[PDB]
RNA sequence: AUCAGAGUGGCGCAGCGGAAGCGUGGUGGGCCCAUAACCCACAGGUCCCAGGAUCGAAACCUGGCUCUGAUACCA
RNA sequence: GGAUGCGAUCAUACCAGCACUAAGGCAUCGGAUCCCGUCAGAACUCCGAAGUUAAGCGUGCUUGGGCGAGAGUAGUACAAGGAUGGGUGACCUCUUGGGAAGUCCUCGUGUUGCAUUCCC
RNA sequence: UCAACGAGAACAGAAAUCUCGUGUGGAACAAAAGGGUAAAAGCUCGUUUGAUUCUGAUUUCCAGUACGAAUACGAACCGUG
RNA sequence: UAGCUGGAGCCCAUUACGAGUUCUAUCAGGUAAAGCCAAUGAUUAGAGGCAUUGGGGACGCAACGUCCUCGACCUAUUCUCAAACUUUAAAUAGGUAGGAUGGCGCGGCUGCUUCGGUGAGCCGUGCCAUGGAAUCGGGUGCUCCAAGUGGGCCAUUUUUG
């Protein structure tokens, strides 16, 4: 099957993706990135929770795919399949080849598999939930470190559900009718437009 | 030939800059040029006639002779252990003026009344400049004064 | 037996052993490759002077 | 405002025959549509040679012919005579104009002159103001201004309130 | 209507071509001198036709903008004496010969190229006399299509008939036979006179009583008769030869006016409901 | 392992861009007491799949899928 | 304060929606004998002045799009040189120097040459 | 003035032909790729043979040799306008 | 064969002429970074609208009507990317200039150029020009004759399989 993981961690080479020129690619393992709810909406799950990758390597479609099912089953089973929301922050977009009597001569691989380009300070897994299922979402992601390869700490989000806003400058700007919600994300209006499109509760300078 | 063409490695070089293209204002046509001017060499993509080849692109030469449509430039090439002094015509879309003397006439002029002009006094001053040297001793006013501190390290 | 070799390793040495050359500037430039027009009235109007 | 020189007027009729063949067929098509307009007619070759249809590509297929002036009129009431002087009004364009089609015979004009058969035919009529000239004019050409357009509005009260 | 990329990726054209009103690929090749001239200047023999008025026009090309040499109008013909029909090939004849004298007046050679005093409709070319060659100049021509009998090149004719030397071929004057490759010189002179306005005046008032009251109303009005053409325009043309020589816009608002009346706006709106 | 070949009617096969058939098989009448054989008609096609160029493709290049032959030596 | 002909720069000049304009100029506009031109006097060409500022044009407006500039981003990313520097390594640090880019924010929306002409 | 899109017209539809609007090129330019081009370098029409003669110079390659190819003049004869 | 080397010289020389270097001024670039909430391409998810009918069920005794359903499609967002993508855009490195081989006046030449002393250039004469940034220093400056070499290898950095 698979080579040992060893052979493919440090990243070696310019990035090779698939295009025009890299044709018959298999398909990478992880197909699904948002599991659990992706439908509730920014005010519910507040507090975040992000599993961070610590040094620059590789990481393997197939070890990404395992980490997203080892988080989603232990958040399941303690709080229930409707607590969180999982989102995979990282995309294997990068390809690696395969050299397979015949020596050196014209070596260059053909496909092999796919991964992900990961550094220093780079968000792998992300989950949002309500601030009393902290603790599955602490112990999810620990549980999910074991799949990865490398260094990766477990950092607790200073912002807002999965937006930009900090939860002080949030639930500042929510008080005070400035942020108009999404879904997912959040929309902080602003002093620009035309004034006719603003409701008359959201017009503001 | 022998490995690659004439615009060989020229995608970036030769194309035009971004929303410049189409129309050649006609300032480049009412430029003219003499014998011992210096010229700065940049092609135009759009003119394919009177092109140079990409390595007198970015470079400064001197108008050596001047026929209808065309400059002839005096551009130094480095090959192996001396410098030979290529001798191209260049179509005038692919040249621009430099301004590479500017500032030298300026100061030549400046320099001749100068020294004409305390020659009417007593005769000897230097038109020579310097480089910037070491500042003088000063006082300074005493007024708010803001300290700095390492700041501590926050984990986010 | 792999008879291909390239490099530029030590010619930028050997190059500088007899420095890069400048050839010397030089009072009347040469007029060859001018336009033959212009060089024809400059021959004419030497010919004639006083 | 009911300046006059925004004043509703014809600037072209337009009559299309297609037909889908060459020879005898489209030729006689030719006469019926110079008989009705008085002009020579022009035709109009065909594109992408779609085989359902059985038409080739550059191979002539219909013929038109774009009447101005007081033959306009006088061949556009025939027309709408014809259709009663009523329309779908979804026949109306949301720029500025309209068509309709017949069946050939029903104007005026003798049948068998030629013993040449019913084509039927696609009156097109664009309506204008004043000052079109100056999005179709070679130096200075500009967009008409939105007040000197013909809205299907003004098209439609045009049909209606006078005209008939 | 139009999406933002569409803008951000948007090149404009020179401001004269999206205007529309000069074709670049010519006035390159017109004013485009070879470089071991040096600064000879190009002039260009502008003609221009307004619906109600004829510009003519000496220029070069500059860095900051054309130069005009000399300047002419047909609505100051009435100064010589024409009064009507200021925009058509008779008066191109006389704008041009208008223009031809007065540079060559000022530049101090008019004395030398009289051009000829009479209008032929010859094709004319003025000799190159000695020590001193006659005035060259470009037609520019514009935008027009250029035909034959087209006015532009009635006003080509006066210039050569007023002394200037302007590259020329005598396929577009009027009367030239596309068919037979050759130039009438009758046909050339009629228009010249403004003969062809008269034939279709005495074509109206014959069999017309009203067209020729209305098409030749001005006409009428200064008693210039069909049979007044050859001697009147004559005069003109020898006249031209003996003496050639608040606020409405509302102001932008200030800053202040701006946010006062966004203010009022923002107020407005807000409290709309 | 690479590379040549070949995928078309139920089956075996032809098809040189305007472009679908040969044998046999199917269906309905006839002949016979009745079957075959014989006679008269009738109906058939994801042209292996996805592209791309092409007046215009089942045919021409590219990728994907399946069957067959090949060459793989000195140690 | 306006305009035309020819222009320079070639978006602070463009785009979208609107509103308004004294004079003169442009334009729209009337016609088809003539030159010319087309299926078509729509275009183009020619002759014309009966009307209209409706359009073109010009100028202004918009918490407009764009474009331009500024502050920030940020001494951050990166990167020249040095270390018997740290670390298993990936990488990172210090020393001597250089130093960006989007989001986000504030402001602005042309300047002008030659020739002839209009104000009032 | 293209690709394409919107709105319209008997048979007529997803798609035949016609009409108006939008249209920075999203089309086209013999062929790979890249660059370039909008009153053009694309399309249609007219007229044509500069795809001509003479020998030098220069650029790419490079030893600063040859060939191939290209560029700018000189001296001619023509095309087009 | 060119490069690198030796030998022979010769010609000038602290006037100047330079330089594997800086400073001043001025050109050129598309790699690192960045971007995608800018074109091309890849790619995750919702949110809001909406059709001239991508499809139907139900209501349509009808329609130039809808509620759902997978959804196109439209608008504002959102995760993640690019050796053979890019508006932007470094650090290092690249080119040119920093006078005596400069400037001016006068009067001549031309068969080139101009409407034209109009220019372009050159010639002769006569005047000026505190030497026009720092630092360092005699020169392959010129020429000839010729040897050996044309298997390389190693380290820090960038980098391909
Ligand atoms: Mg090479
Ligand atoms: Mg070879
Ligand atoms: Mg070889
Ligand atoms: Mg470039
Ligand atoms: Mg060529
Ligand atoms: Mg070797
Ligand atoms: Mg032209
Ligand atoms: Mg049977
Ligand atoms: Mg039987
Ligand atoms: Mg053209
Ligand atoms: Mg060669
Ligand atoms: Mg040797
Ligand atoms: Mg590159
Ligand atoms: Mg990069
Ligand atoms: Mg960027
Ligand atoms: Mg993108
Ligand atoms: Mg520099
Ligand atoms: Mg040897």
């Amino acid at each position: 099957g698979r080579r040992p993981a060893r052979c493919y961690r440090q990243i070696k080479n310019k990035p090779y993706p698939k295009s025009r020129y890299c044709r018959g690619v298999p398909d990478p393992k992880i197909r699904i990135y948002d599991v659990g709810m992706k439908k509730k909406g920014v005010d519910e799950f507040p507090s975040c929770v992000h599993l961070v990758s610590w040094e620059k390597e590789n990481v393997s479609s197939e070890a990404l795919e395992a980490a997203r099912i080892a988080c989603n089953k232990y958040m399941t089973k303690n709080a229930g399949k409707d607590a969180f929301h999982l989102r995979v922050r990282v995309h294997p977009y990068h390809v690696l080849r395969i050299n397979k009597q015949t020596g050196m001569r014209g070596a260059f691989g053909k496909p092999l598999g796919t991964c992900a380009r990961v550094d220093i300070g780079q968000v792998l897994l992300s989950v949002r939930c309500k601030e009393s299922n902290a603790v599955h979402a602490d112990e999810a992601l620990r549980r999910a470190k074991f799949k990865f390869p490398g260094r990766q700490k477990i950092i607790r989000s200073r912002k807002w559900g999965f937006t930009k806003f900090n939860r002080a400058d949030y639930i500042k700007y929510k008080s005070e009718g400035r942020i108009v919600p999404d879904g997912v994300n959040a929309k902080l209006l602003g002093v620009h437009g035309p004034i006719a499109k603003r409701a008359p509760g959201q017009a503001i300078l | 030939p022998a490995g690659h063409g004439l615009r060989s490695r020229t995608r970036d070089l030769f194309a035009r800059p971004f929303r410049k293209k189409g129309y050649i204002p006609l300032t480049t046509y009412l430029r003219t040029y003499k014998v011992g001017e210096h010229v700065d060499v940049k092609v135009n993509g759009a003119v394919h006639k009177g092109m140079p080849h990409k390595f007198y692109h970015g470079r400064t030469g001197r108008v050596w002779n001047v026929t209808k449509r065309a400059i002839g430039v005096e551009i130094n090439k480095q090959v192996g252990n001396r410098i030979i002094k290529k001798r191209i015509h260049v179509r005038v879309e692919h040249v621009q003026p430099s301004r590479c003397n500017e500032e030298f006439l300026q100061r030549k002029l400046n320099n001749d009344k100068l020294k004409a002009e305390a020659k009417v006094r007593g005769e000897v001053i230097s038109t020579k400049r310097q480089p910037a040297g070491p500042k003088p001793g000063f006082m300074v006013e005493g007024t708010t004064i803001e300290t700095v501190t390492p700041i501590p390290y926050d984990v986010v | 037996a792999k008879s291909k070799n390239h490099t530029a390793h030590n010619q930028s040495y050997k190059a500088h052993r007899n420095g890069i050359k400048k050839p010397k500037r030089q009072r009347q430039a040469s007029t060859k490759g001018m336009d033959p027009k212009f060089l024809r009235n400059l021959r004419y109007s030497r010919k004639h002077n006083v | 405002q009911l300046n006059p020189m925004r004043e509703i007027k014809v600037q072209k009729l337009v009559l299309n025959i297609s037909v889908g063949e060459s020879g005898d067929r489209l030729t006689r098509a030719a006469k019926v549509l110079e008989q009705l307009s008085g002009q020579s007619p022009v035709f109009s070759k065909a594109r992408y040679t779609v085989r359902s249809f059985g038409i080739r590509r550059n191979e002539k297929i219909a013929c038109y012919v774009t009447i101005r002036g007081e033959k306009a009129m006088q061949l556009l009431e025939s027309g709408l005579k014809v259709k009663e002087y009523e329309l779908l009004r979804r026949n109306f364009s949301d720029t500025g104009c309209f068509g309709f089609g017949i069946q050939e015979h029903i104007d005026l004009g003798m049948k068998y002159d030629p013993s040449t058969g019913i084509y039927g035919m696609d009156f097109f009529v664009v309506l204008e103001r004043a000052g079109y000239r100056v999005s179709r004019r070679r130096r200075c050409k500009a967009r008409v201004g939105i007040h000197q357009r013909v809205t299907k509005e003004d098209a439609m009260k045009w049909f209606q309130v006078k005209y008939e | 209507q139009k999406t933002r990329a569409y803008s951000k990726r948007f090149q404009v054209k020179f401001k004269r071509r999206r205007q529309g009103k000069t074709d670049y690929r010519a006035r390159l090749r017109l004013t485009n001198q070879d470089k071991n001239k040096y600064n000879t200047p190009k002039y260009r023999f502008v003609v221009r036709f307004t619906n109600k008025d004829v510009t003519a026009q000496i220029v070069y090309a500059t860095i900051a903008g054309d130069i005009v040499m000399a300047a002419a109008y047909s609505h100051e013909l009435p100064r010589y004496g024409l009064e009507v029909g200021l925009t058509n090939y008779a008066a191109a004849y006389c704008t041009g010969l208008l223009l031809a004298r007065r540079v060559l007046k000022c530049r101090d050679l008019d004395q030398e190229y009289e051009g000829n005093v009479e209008a032929t409709g010859e094709d004319f070319s003025v000799e190159p006399a000695d020590e001193r060659r006659p005035f060259r100049a470009l037609l520019d021509v514009g935008l027009i299509r250029t035909t034959t009998g087209n006015r532009v090149f009635g006003a080509l004719k006066g210039a050569l008939d007023g002394g200037l030397d302007i590259p020329h071929s005598d396929k577009r004057f009027a009367g030239f036979k596309k068919d037979e490759k050759q130039l009438d010189a009758e046909i050339h002179r009629k228009y010249i006179y403004g003969g062809h306005v008269a034939d279709y005046m005495k074509s109206l008032a014959d069999e017309e009583p009203e067209k020729y009251q209305s098409h030749f109303s001005e006409y009428i009005k200064k008693g210039i008769e069909a049979d007044n053409m050859e001697a009147l325009y004559k005069k003109v043309h020898a006249a031209i030869r003996a003496d050639p020589t608040k606020r409405y816009n509302p102001k932008k608002l200030t800053y202040e006016q701006r946010k006062a009346s966004l203010v009022e706006r923002l107020n407005a709106l807000n409290s709309s409901a």
